[PDB]
């Protein structure tokens, strides 16, 4: 009757990682960087627990024009396998604030290495505002009130951050003052 | 002829040796700049574990090449 | 005086992959950069292949950490191994005669070397059971603390 994807948990390492990556490519603020994100699509809930980077550029002008390296997602992703065959990959990221005109060609290409509906998050390392620094989107071709024609668009997924044990420990012992 | 052997750690160890040496003596030939034993070096060349008894010949490594030492982790 | 500073991603990864091997140990290598003769900063981690028991561990591929150091420079992370990690599940931290011999090879290559030691059962919400021991053959313990407030500001976003 409804969508299974409901809602989406995301680790604080992912948000972190997220943050060391655009750090250490010490992305201009106009520029972003992406990446993988790896975790659990089966259930209504999409639980994001781990990432790694991706050599990205774009053109700062243009949106269609943009290079993403398809060798090192195939690469980076079977070192991954090996050490950890639970977390499969599930989508990408981005730094963003927001969303850009080529993420829905950008999502495209990851359809190729998940199982499912690929999952964009976006991580606004800037962080600004309350709430969460966090948005999720699901691709979905919808028919639009046409009514034979479709649409290719976003569709939003609330977000929450849940942490293992492990990682509990560790955030409360850094957030230690 | 000189070759380069670049640590993980980021220091680089130079050795000069002829294409007639085995990954064997390879090893030996690195423990006697900085004292690590042979059987805890794993040697790696495009990709590929040098093994200990073939040649640099088998592995096609020239002057200047680089290899990549990679050390045994064993921990209880 | 000197200090091991481990980033927010170093240690929440050697807590989850100490917590995710137990019963098991595990392991991996420590990315960072030795700043001045006090202080050691590791930024990062990561684990290649290994097999492990209560009470061992070892590195299984050796081509893997290779190849996993070009791809994080790839990646914008140019700093390099400053030591290891691994794991003693319930039995506390300290270095033993195996991590010794592993711990030497690494000072030979650098003498600031750092071996980190962390117990995921004994680690628990208010106590963090982990350090940081290096050699001259008996080791001594070096303090550890914690450096930024993008990454504050993010953590606090967990409750
Ligand atoms: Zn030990």
């Amino acid at each position: 009757m409804s969508l299974q994807h409901e809602k989406v948990t995301i680790a604080p390492l992912v948000l972190l990682s997220a943050l060391d990556h655009y750090e250490r490519t010490q992305t201009k603020e106009n520029k972003r960087c992406v990446g993988v994100i790896l975790g659990d699509a089966n259930s209504s809930t999409i639980r994001v627990t781990n990432s790694f980077a991706l050599p990205f550029e774009e053109d700062e002008k243009n949106s269609d024009v943009w290079f993403l390296d398809h060798n090192y997602i195939e690469n980076m992703n079977e070192m991954c396998k090996k050490i950890n065959a639970k977390e499969k990959l599930i989508g990408w990221y981005h730094s963003g604030p927001k969303l850009r005109a080529s993420d829905l060609k950008i999502n495209e290409l990851f359809k190729k290495y998940t199982q499912n509906n690929p999952l964009l998050l976006i991580v606004d390392v800037k962080q600004q505002g309350v709430g969460l620094p966090t948005d999720a989107y699901v691709a979905i071709e919808q028919v639009k009130d046409d009514g034979t024609s479709t649409e290719k668009t976003f569709l939003h997924l609330p977000c929450t951050i849940e942490a293992e044990e492990a990682e509990e420990i560790g955030v409360e012992h850094l957030l230690r003052d | 002829m000189q070759i380069f052997v670049k640590t993980l750690t980021g220091k680089t160890i130079t050795l000069e040796v002829e294409s007639s040496d085995t990954i064997d003596n390879v090893k030996s030939k690195i423990q006697d700049k900085e004292g690590i034993p042979p059987d805890q070096q794993r040697l790696i060349f495009a990709g590929k574990q040098l093994e200990d008894g073939r040649t640099l010949s088998d592995y096609n490594i020239q002057k200047e090449s680089t290899l990549h030492l990679v050390l045994r982790l064993r921990g209880g | 005086k000197e200090t091991v500073y481990i980033s927010s991603i170093a240690l929440l990864k050697m807590l989850k992959h100490g917590r995710a091997g137990v019963p098991m140990e595990v392991m991996g290598l420590m990315l960072g950069e030795f700043v001045d003769d006090y202080t050691v900063n590791v930024v990062d981690v990561f684990a290649m292949p290994q097999s492990g028991t209560g009470v061992s561990v070892e590195a299984v591929d050796d081509v893997f950490q290779a190849k996993m150091m070009d791809m994080l420079k790839q990646t914008g992370r140019d700093q390099m191994v400053v030591g290891w990690y691994h794991s003693h599940p319930g039995f506390g931290c300290w270095l033993s005669s195996v991590d010794v011999n592993t711990q030497k090879s690494f000072e030979q290559l650098n003498s600031r070397a750092v071996a980190v030691v962390v117990d995921p059962i004994q680690s628990v919400k208010g106590k963090v059971v982990i350090d940081a021991f290096r050699l001259i053959r008996h080791y001594y313990s070096l303090n550890i603390d914690y450096h930024t407030a993008k990454e504050t500001k993010m953590l606090m976003n967990l409750h």
